[PDB]
């Protein structure tokens, strides 16, 4: 010859992928990587988050107290979990912003409950029920105190209670609404009158109304649940002439990262920083097709199921 | 490609190549072989695992939100939640759709760009001592011994050293 | 000499558009579309989405069962259009949260209603009303039945109503103000009472407010209006002293495509996609600038009235 | 333009072409000519049309949602649902002007590289018979009658039978 | 020797900066520009928007008329800005939409008063009270009327109140809660009063509770407030047999770019779009770092305190 | 970049040179020459300039809002009012970060670009005179004096005026 010939290329591959760009939408490279997680193993796991199995308990039936919700007591938690099985025994109650006290109790991550005594006269108080039993035994929620006639009277009560820590401090109380105008009357011999709770912030008036309600594990009445937070140099401040379900104390209200949701997925021994209802998912990519609803350093849901990402130049295969 | 080098004037790639992404072929009296160019399969990985960096990674952390699902009509209320939960998702899946699009394209076009810089940067080492036959493949017009055909890939051939030998067989 | 010339070029056109650019403002290609709809014909098309057209009638006059509204009983529609010169013509009324008893019948999407026999026992029925006029003669809300006095006794009505299908069940029920302390006591014999509807879930208390208003259309008085869903297994439980508007059925709660919107465009004979109070637009375009209330497959509304994507390369002519 | 072809090395375009997009114009013995050339046309025209075509594919159907319009002064609510509508209504306003600045910008650089691409095939075919004036055109130092032209416009030209003639009519 | 060489390049600096693109992280240009405005004086320019200082005025204290918040009397504003010092100084009150009463006062923009004479019939004026001091006089809040029994008597109120200009009113008033059935029956001889408001599309009716509240500057009562608007053609009307805090008039609503921030800057003379809790900063960069609380022709908020945009080419040493 | 000619095929920039973005360093029997060029130079300000005002183009002015700061805990509402503004700031802060890497990718590109078009610019006006040694730089093979050098960079250098001495020292 006394010539060479020398030829310039680049590599193929046999197997290849289909990627969108912004002219096709599908065209060939050599290697592409998955952008859209869509997968999960089905199971939350424990680490690195405090997750707290409620079980058959709602995050409302353990705050107040209910029997079968006693191992919650003082509990605290990055994620509570609520399960689709979760039931309520104990006394008939209906919270009216029950949507704003789950989230907002939620939010502060914790049931840890100080004790008050709150100076009661003239009344009975640990009033007990058919309907909530803590042993076939009559009993209450635990966070909660059933006022009622002390040798058939009933004195109107007037209570303060100063918040001279340096913290928010959140009540939990109720008013009891009879089923009938005799049991009105058994109970706090007055007819209906009013319960006033104050701050100098908040004000809150609730007028109980007798009226027979549905039937439910005995009795046909039914309990308003109301809450009340108390700024640090504030006061709460309870005035009423009857049908008080009274709080026995304050839960702490801090405020952080945790939260709550509502999944039956089990939980196993494992660790990841997403939380879907669905389970937990790597967070390796950006986005994920999982569920919308989150917890933790997550992707980014997305309604695509897929996004190729090229990693590599167009595969022209030979012929 | 907006370089016309790959599925350009290259009219295909080569399965048998393993050990890079760009390389060599060559024919002398002595045989042909094959040679990775590590330079340019370099430059090209490097690009794509840096914008592959910038998608992968944090931070997207959120910790307590609004409620997604209801097991209740509400009315007012829900139908904002429920309508600013459906905005975000929109413009995310957008985003998302967009950036795929617009970097897959890019990925493409720059992997076209270092073929074609290969090429050029061949060309400019061969002077007047070879000729672009438009396939890709450059023809020698000298005698090339396996020695030289690695100065050439290696950045080392003089081209002062072949030019009266070139220049004659290419002139008649 | 022996030459030849060989150019290489592109086409060019006298005529040109402008288009935006990351570099430049303005820049003139061969050719371009456009992005944005900004043109409407001012008509809303009667297909492919089932409007019904509201006329003198609002969503919740036609609910309740305004004699003027008779004709929409059991219509169903994919589009309810409400129009500003709708007026109410019966008793005297007000809905808190309107808005949303409005929105959630709007997306329901029909007014199909199922009679139901309530044993209501020493009570009179089918309480009329001029002001109400059902041609010439005194009638009341079609879908409602205002109780009073029988002989001048009214007993306190206590009466269930289960849900055995596999449906919601929407009740509308309302509650009467009278004026005068008189008006009270001629209507249901006792001084203010007390209206308790429950279910398993909810729990609803009104109680009666007797004190003068502006009085609308003749008459002293005013009904405030409520709703209660009943889920499958539920129960609605109504107990009243008086002041009841009670409900003769319940509507079907669906779930589906269903909305409302405010227009005084006028229907035409004419399909189009998507529809906006404006009338009407196409939906070929991805981006629209005609109203940001829309209804169906519709661009998504921007700011701008013009967005030009270039569709041919650079012109450049020939003087 | 990014390849400086279209109005860069190219002075103007033809507004007597009217059958293609890119195209030959030629002079020699038999005279004066010019013809649309297909696959550079049909390789811009594609591009465009499947670029325009994800711009509009246009998934967007929303049924019940929010109200917009308030007949009366009701305050928070209200205050959040309309800034819930703005910020969505700005978010996608900037998204359509962004994507029309970057559509066409990638629209003016991706046919000012297809006009490149067309000239460097026509280089490298034409090998040693041809001069590059710098202005589009080809200096093709031998006798090209109509067939042989029609023969560059078409992958087809055998310089080696043109290239005696050309070598000589260019060096002396 | 016939030689020549023409050598082309580009420039280059001994300095660059370091920006990012979409394949590395940071790579260095000749120069660049800073997109994030996160630096500002700490003061708000007085311009181009007209700035209200509140002292230690909250804007609701300035729209009731808190003793010392006299110099507020029929102001306008573009932004009113509320200070972490204010107090209340008059007789302790209550608003149960405090966030949507400040909201659309706050939008409204000026708190132009306009007298009305209702035409009270029997009963007392001008009530005062020690709790609301204007020197060692006793006096109350300047735009709302404290009407009281004269002679052992409250007759029912009945006022009518029609709007005939062309423009929007916004009425404020209150109900009186006090705190013991004793000061009920000086007050207002009627063991619990009421109060209706109603225009011909609203009805506010409110039954006081009487009860103890926090004890507030010798006071244990407190005062509900609302606030009614009537459009052109509507009407206002009250009746009340007690405890009605009545209005003086009414004030000129308005719609436009008035707002309200709280701050604790200082007011300087200069001149400046955009204003920030932290200061007015500069608008020329589209995106700052400062406050997502901003007012006026301002940069987009984003997380990154600095985006580095790229003016220059690569920037490329030698050694 | 793309075009392999800022950190490609030109080795490094110059510091020397701050009258001009792009420039000519020469050298002949009358050594010392340089002198940057204008129209490249003006071309890539010119678009930078253009993005740069197109980024800072100044629309958002807004009035009354939503409250974006609590004091008291509210629950549901308020949960809603911190999401909205949440999910606002995360999308404008993924848009502003998207907006730098694409500008500053294109500014690189084309920047990068306007070298190259220089460099090609420069070939052709030379034709057959001179070759490319590869980095940046023509050896040019007939005697031209400053007057010379100038016409090239004033786009005057007629190439058949010296195509004949230039052709001898090329191939002797
Ligand atoms: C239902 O239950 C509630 C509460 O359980 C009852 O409300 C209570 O009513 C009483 C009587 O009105 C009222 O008592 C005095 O309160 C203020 C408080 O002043 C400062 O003190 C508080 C509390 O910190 C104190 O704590 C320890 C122990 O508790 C004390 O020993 C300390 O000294 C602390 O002060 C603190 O937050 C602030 O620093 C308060 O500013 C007080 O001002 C009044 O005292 C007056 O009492 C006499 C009235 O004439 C008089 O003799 C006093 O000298 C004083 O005021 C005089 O001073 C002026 C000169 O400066 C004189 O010119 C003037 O004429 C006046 O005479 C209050 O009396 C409670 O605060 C209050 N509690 C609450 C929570 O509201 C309620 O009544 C019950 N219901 C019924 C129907 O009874
Ligand atoms: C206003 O109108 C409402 C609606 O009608 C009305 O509410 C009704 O109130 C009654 C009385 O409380 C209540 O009656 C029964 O409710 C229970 C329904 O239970 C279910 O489960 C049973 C087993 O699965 C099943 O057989 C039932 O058919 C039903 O499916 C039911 O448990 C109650 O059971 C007691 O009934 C009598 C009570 O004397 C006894 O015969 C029974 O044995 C049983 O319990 C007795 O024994 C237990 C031993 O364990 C003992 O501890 C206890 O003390 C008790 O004496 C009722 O039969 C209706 O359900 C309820 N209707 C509803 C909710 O819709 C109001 O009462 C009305 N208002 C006024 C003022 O009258
Ligand atoms: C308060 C009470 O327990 N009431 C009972 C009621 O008892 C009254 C009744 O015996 C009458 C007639 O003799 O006498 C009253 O006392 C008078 C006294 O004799 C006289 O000396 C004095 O002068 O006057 C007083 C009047 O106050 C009695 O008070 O009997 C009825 C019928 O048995 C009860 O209704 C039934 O309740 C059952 C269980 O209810 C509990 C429960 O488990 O829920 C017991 C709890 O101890 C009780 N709570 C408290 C704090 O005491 C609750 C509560 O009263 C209700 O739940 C409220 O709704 O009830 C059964 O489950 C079913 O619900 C009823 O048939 C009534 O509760
Ligand atoms: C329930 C009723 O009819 N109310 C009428 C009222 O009737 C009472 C009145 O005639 C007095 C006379 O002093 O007698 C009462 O009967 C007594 C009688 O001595 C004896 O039979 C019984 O044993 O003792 C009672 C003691 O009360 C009557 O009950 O008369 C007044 C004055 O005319 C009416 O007010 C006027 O109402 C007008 C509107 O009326 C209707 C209507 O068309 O809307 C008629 C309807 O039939 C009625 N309701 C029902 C359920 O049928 C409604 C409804 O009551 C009102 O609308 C409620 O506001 O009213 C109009 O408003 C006019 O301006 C009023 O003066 C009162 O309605
Ligand atoms: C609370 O405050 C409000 C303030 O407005 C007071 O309400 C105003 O006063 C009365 C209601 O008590 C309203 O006047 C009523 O008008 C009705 C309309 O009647 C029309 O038709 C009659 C023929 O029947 C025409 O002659 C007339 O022009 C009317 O246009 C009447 O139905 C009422 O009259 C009734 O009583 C008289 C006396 O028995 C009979 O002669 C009549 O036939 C009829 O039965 C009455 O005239 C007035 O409109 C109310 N204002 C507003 C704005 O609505 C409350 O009184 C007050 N409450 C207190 C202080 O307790
Ligand atoms: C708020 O808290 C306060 C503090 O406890 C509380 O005050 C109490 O109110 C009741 C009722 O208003 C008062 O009891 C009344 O006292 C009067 C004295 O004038 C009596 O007339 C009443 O008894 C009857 O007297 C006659 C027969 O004895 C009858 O002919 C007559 O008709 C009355 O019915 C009744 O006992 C009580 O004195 C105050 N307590 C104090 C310490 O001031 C108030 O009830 C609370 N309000 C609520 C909870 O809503
Ligand atoms: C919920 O539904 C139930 C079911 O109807 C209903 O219960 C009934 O309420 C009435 C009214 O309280 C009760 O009737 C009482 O019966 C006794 C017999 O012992 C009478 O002595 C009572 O007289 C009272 O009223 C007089 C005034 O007229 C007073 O002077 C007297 O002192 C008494 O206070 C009264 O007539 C009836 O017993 C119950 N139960 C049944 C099975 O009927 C209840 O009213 C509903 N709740 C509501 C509507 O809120
Ligand atoms: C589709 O229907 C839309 C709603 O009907 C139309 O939007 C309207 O477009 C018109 C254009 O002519 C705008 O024009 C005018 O705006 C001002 C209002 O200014 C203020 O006036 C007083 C101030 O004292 C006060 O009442 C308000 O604060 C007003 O803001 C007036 O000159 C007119 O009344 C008219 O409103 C409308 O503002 C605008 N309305 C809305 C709700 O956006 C749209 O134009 C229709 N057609 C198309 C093709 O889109
Ligand atoms: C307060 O109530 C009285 C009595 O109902 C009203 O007096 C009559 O009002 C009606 C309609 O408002 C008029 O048609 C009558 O002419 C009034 N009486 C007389 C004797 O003419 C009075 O108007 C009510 N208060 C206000 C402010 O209107
Ligand atoms: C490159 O390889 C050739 C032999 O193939 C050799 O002559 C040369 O020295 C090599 N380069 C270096 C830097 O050693
Ligand atoms: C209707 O209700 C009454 C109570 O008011 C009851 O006595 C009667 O039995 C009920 N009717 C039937 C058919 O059960
Ligand atoms: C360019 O250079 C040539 C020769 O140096 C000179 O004749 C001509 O006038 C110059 N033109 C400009 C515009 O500098």
């Amino acid at each position: 010859n006394s010539m060479a010939t020398l030829c310039l290329g680049h590599h193929a591959v046999p197997n290849g992928t289909l990627v969108k760009t912004i002219t096709d939408d599908q065209i060939e490279v050599t290697n592409a990587t998955e952008l859209v997680q869509s997968s999960s193993t089905g199971r939350i796991c424990n680490s690195p988050h405090q997750i707290l199995d409620g079980k058959n308990c709602t995050l409302i039936d353990a705050l107040l107290g209910d029997p079968h919700c006693d191992d919650f007591q003082n509990k605290e938690w990055d994620l509570f979990v609520e399960r689709s099985t979760a039931y309520s025994n104990c006394y008939p109650y209906y919270v009216p912003d029950y949507a704003t006290l789950r989230s907002l109790v939620a939010s502060s991550g914790n049931l840890e409950f100080t004790q008050e005594s709150f100076n009661w006269t003239g009344v009975a108080q640990d009033g007990s029920s058919y309907a909530c039993r803590r042993g076939s035994v009559n009993s209450f929620f635990s966070r909660l105190n059933w006022l009622y006639n002390l040798n058939y009277k009933y004195p109107e009560q007037n209570v303060t209670m100063p918040n001279n820590d340096k913290f928010d401090k959140l009540y939990i109380w109720g008013v009891h609404h009879p089923g009938t105008d005799k049991d009105q009357t058994n109970l706090y011999v007055q007819a209906s009158g009013r319960v006033i709770v104050s701050t100098k912030r908040s004000q809150q008036t609730v007028i109980p109304n007798i009226g027979s309600r549905p039937w439910v594990r005995g009795v046909s009445s039914i309990i308003s649940i109301y809450w009340t937070i108390v700024k640090p140099g504030d006061i709460l401040l309870i005035n009423s002439t009857g049908n008080l379900i009274a709080p026995r104390g304050y839960f702490k209200i801090q405020s952080g990262k945790s939260s709550i949701m509502r999944s039956d997925a089990h939980i196993d021994e494992c660790n990841s920083e997403c939380i879907t209802p669905n389970g937990s998912i790597p967070n390796d990519k950006p986005f994920q097709n999982v569920n919308k609803i989150t917890y933790g350093a997550c992707p980014r849901y997305v309604k695509q199921n897929t996004l190729k990402l090229a990693t590599g130049m167009r595969n022209v295969p030979e012929k | 490609g907006i370089f016309g080098a790959i599925a350009g004037f290259i009219e295909n790639g080569w399965e048998g190549m393993v050990d890079g992404w760009y390389g060599f072929r060559h024919q002398n009296s002595e045989g042909t072989g094959q040679a990775a160019d590590l330079k340019s399969t370099q430059a090209a990985i490097n690009q794509i695992t840096g914008k592959l960096n910038r998608v992968i990674k944090k931070t997207n952390e959120k910790f307590h939100q609004i409620e997604k699902e209801f097991s209740e009509v509400e009315g007012r209320i829900q139908d904002l939640e429920k309508y600013v939960e459906d905005t975000k998702i929109d413009l995310w899946s957008y985003n998302a759709e967009l950036l795929v699009a617009l970097e897959n394209q890019h990925t493409i076009d720059l992997t076209d760009s270092e073929m074609s810089k290969l090429f050029e940067r061949t060309r400019r080492q061969l002077r007047e001592n070879a000729e672009d036959m438009g396939n890709g493949c450059f023809k020698i017009y000298h005698k090339c011994d396996n020695a030289c055909i690695g100065s050439i890939r290696n950045g080392t051939y003089d081209h002062d050293i072949y030019r009266n030998e070139a220049l004659n067989n290419r002139f008649q």
